[PDB]
């Protein structure tokens, strides 16, 4: 809606948003993942909460801002200084977060 | 595989007389008990046609290829076996080769680098050549085959077409009429200014057979030609003769 | 009715005692039929398209395509072959425009190294492994290949050059593996310093993005020569249709008439036949070796026989020539 | 008689031409096979009488 | 199978060539006949001589 | 020149396909999208 372009087919096939059970151990930390050669994943063990829409807009912003670099080769392929890159998320669930 | 041949005894060209042969079907076009007028390469009536003889006498020079060949063997026991075509006649350019065994005929064009002096050998030694490098069309049918069988071919290479016509007759050169029809038509593109037959040697060293063949090149000149009831054509008269 | 036929023929409403040729009777035609010999010996686009096993991007090969028939609608008719952009003919008319030769050009990039494959493009891959003239007769097929060229430990049989001292001239192949010199200090055969190797293997993997996925091209170049053109596309076959007045193109001849049953024995290689007006009166059909007397739509002469208008109405046809048991 | 154009054959110069060209051919036929007629009548008026 | 879509969009870039770029094609006909003409060219009447 | 009625036709092909806009020519745009008559007067107007 506001203009970013879908994310790709590939996020769905390789991204976990639920957690994987007591078997599988994965990190519940919100992490965003941007592997390179196009693949973007996000490690989400997202519950049906406010705070983790937010948290997921807040990660998206992240990945969200990974391909609009992709064309900067790899050792550019990230934020102009160290507040960019979380500064752009946090936008994101502001506005999400409003009425 | 390259054997020369020192054996050979030298001999001025011959030559003899055409008569009335190499008259071939210019088209595929049915017409009955009608004189039609034609314009095309053939053989003139009457010309100086060059005489090869096989016997010690071993006749496999290089002829120019000109607008065309008339090829015509008094044959028996079939010595005569295939040709060599080409330009540079070696790997430099393309070449094209017909061979007819014992089962089949070959064709094949090729960047081929022929022996200097091509031959083969019952018969199972074929030693005419040294290597194929870039084969770009080849072609396999039927066999083409006292003095009992007369052999006469047409070449021709018009928009790179490769034409050959062919009449076997159970009999110098005879006197009488007998059309050339079509035998087999080659898309391949190429130039060809000149030739090399193929003969097969009889090992019991070697003794060549009672055999001849004729080189006639043909001209472009205008023949009335007369057609029977059937369709096949009976006479023929050179306008320019 | 003929009378008004023959005052539409004077070009006057008043018609004087006499008899008057006024048009002619040709069982009018109908429909159209076109004829060709079975369609034999396909071109073998198997063999390619459907190639166990495609070569690296440096290593493109070359498969020349003659002496065959090729059916450029099969090809198109595959469903994964999404990606199809042609280029200096139409694909339509691919089937029936014909060549001298036909190459085949296969290798495996990058999807998004896609739209390198064009005229005037440039990139690592027009410069170093495949460069296309601008002058290009021919386009290329580019379909996903992530099922075939991807392993999840990577496949990485696949190369592409990343340097090169010179951009490729138009379908050159480059299979050097010389080490490039980056810096003015000499290699002397040692990947060191400023001397790297110039062929890169690709790292394909099912779990890439849609611009990473393998993707095989397969490249056609039409050429067209002195030589005679050899590459046909198919020809259609329309069933025989006889004792009408019909449109026919029999190995590329037309004409209009009736195609009947003939009794004149052909000669075998001979095809056509023509009487003393040296016009094809008889014909073969390629499907099968029949000879098809080519009559012309029963065609004849008319008459109307009238007394003068000021007199009565009536009037007589002549059809002069024709038994007519026959009309 | 090919009367000047490329083929003897009318359905073959409309098949195998554009007709903005095949128009102009076929107009050289059929001019000459009008000129054809013509010589035929004209020479048979003079042998009539 | 054998079933596809014949409306295809042409996907216009300016990175490509002369051969694929995008051109605005007018095409003017005339009605030139013997009906009452309304268009009309730039001209001048004069006096009924 | 004075016309009775002139009509304006207007549309946007590929750099390599305005041959084909010309009477009795043959192609994809031409059999299947814009056909032209062969007894046509009249002109067409490209630009890029
Ligand atoms: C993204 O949007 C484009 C354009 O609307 C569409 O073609 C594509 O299928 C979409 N992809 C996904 C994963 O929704
Ligand atoms: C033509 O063929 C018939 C057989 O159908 C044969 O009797 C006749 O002799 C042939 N004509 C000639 C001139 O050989």
């Amino acid at each position: 809606s506001v203009g970013l372009p879908n994310m790709t087919q590939g996020f769905w096939e390789n991204s976990m948003l639920t957690d994987p059970g007591n078997v599988q151990k994965a990190v519940c930390h919100p992490t965003a993942w941007d592997l390179g050669k196009g693949d973007f994943r996000i490690l989400m063990c997202t519950k049906v909460t406010m705070d983790d829409f937010l948290t997921a807009h807040h990660e998206m912003g992240h990945i969200q801002y990974d391909m609009a670099y992709a064309a900067q080769p790899f050792l550019l392929r990230n934020g102009a200084n160290e507040g960019f890159h979380e500064a752009v998320g946090e936008i994101m669930s502001l506005s999400a977060a409003t009425p | 595989q390259c054997v020369n041949l020192t054996t050979r005894t030298q001999l001025p060209p011959a030559y003899t007389n055409s008569f009335t042969r190499g008259v071939y079907y210019p088209d595929k076009v049915f017409r009955s008990s009608v004189l039609h007028s034609t314009q095309d390469l053939f053989l003139p009536f009457f010309s100086n046609v060059t005489w090869f003889h096989v016997i010690k006498r071993f006749d496999n020079p290089v002829l120019p290829f000109n607008d065309g060949v008339y090829f015509a063997s008094i044959e028996k026991s079939n010595i005569i076996r295939g040709w060599i075509f080409g330009t540079t006649l070696d790997s430099k350019t393309q070449s094209l080769l017909i061979v007819n065994n014992a089962t089949n005929v070959v064709i094949k064009v090729c960047e081929f680098q022929f022996c200097n002096d091509p031959f083969l050998d019952m018969e199972s030694e074929f030693r005419v050549y040294s290597s194929a490098n870039n084969c770009t069309f080849e072609y396999v049918s039927q066999p083409f085959l006292n003095f009992k069988n007369l052999r006469e071919f047409v070449f021709k290479n018009i928009d790179g077409y490769f034409k050959i016509y062919s009449k076997h007759t159970p009999i110098d050169l005879p006197q009488g009429f007998s059309a050339l029809e079509p035998l087999v038509d080659l898309p391949i593109g190429i130039n060809i200014t000149r030739f090399q037959t193929l003969l097969a040697l009889h090992r019991s060293g070697w003794t060549a057979g009672a055999a001849a063949y004729y080189v006639g090149y043909l001209q472009p000149r205008t023949f009335l030609l007369k057609y029977n009831e059937n369709g096949t054509i009976t006479d023929a008269v050179d306008c320019a003769l | 009715d003929p009378l008004s036929e023959t005052k539409c023929t004077l070009k006057s409403f008043t018609v004087e005692k006499g008899i008057y040729q006024t048009s002619n009777f040709r069982v009018q035609p109908t429909e159209s039929i076109v004829r060709f010999p079975n369609i034999t010996n396909l071109c073998p686009f198997d063999e390619v398209f459907n190639a166990t096993r495609f070569a690296s991007v440096y290593a493109w090969n070359r498969k020349r395509i003659s002496n065959c028939v090729a059916d450029y609608s099969v090809l198109y008719n595959l469903a994964p072959f999404f990606t199809f952009k042609c280029y200096g003919v139409s694909p339509t008319k691919l089937n029936d425009l014909c060549f001298t030769n036909v190459y085949a050009d296969s290798f495996v990039i990058r999807g998004d190294e896609v739209r390198q494959i064009a005229p005037g493009q440039t990139g690592n891959i027009a410069d170093y492994n495949y460069k296309l003239p601008d002058d290009f007769t021919g386009c290329v097929i580019a379909w996903n290949s992530n099922k075939l060229d991807s392993k999840v430990s990577g496949n990485y049989n696949y190369l592409y050059r990343l340097f090169r001292k010179s951009n490729l001239k138009p379908f050159e192949r480059d299979i050097s593996t010389e080490i490039y010199q980056a810096g003015n200090k000499p290699c002397n055969g040692v990947a060191g310093f400023n001397c790297y190797f110039p062929l890169r293997s690709y790292s394909f993997r099912p779990t890439y993005g849609v611009g990473h996925q393998p993707y095989r091209v397969v490249v056609l170049s039409f050429e067209l020569l002195h030589a005679p053109a050899t590459v046909c596309g198919p020809k259609k076959s329309t069933n025989l249709v006889k004792n009408k007045c019909v449109n026919f193109n029999f190995n590329g001849l037309k004409g209009t008439g009736v195609l009947t049953e003939s009794n004149k024995k052909f000669l075998p290689f001979q095809q056509f036949g023509r009487d003393i007006a040296d016009t094809t009166d008889a014909v073969r059909d390629p499907q099968t070796l029949e000879i098809l007397d080519i009559t012309p739509c029963s065609f004849g002469g008319v008459s109307v026989i009238t007394p003068g208008t000021n007199t009565s109405n009536q009037v007589a046809v002549l059809y002069q020539g024709v038994n007519c048991t026959e009309v | 008689s090919k009367f000047g154009a490329i083929s003897s054959v009318l359905n073959d110069i409309f098949s195998r031409l554009d007709p903005p060209e095949a128009e102009v051919q076929i107009d050289r036929l059929i001019t000459g096979r009008l000129q054809s007629l013509q010589t035929y009548v004209t020479q048979q008026l003079i042998r009539a009488a």
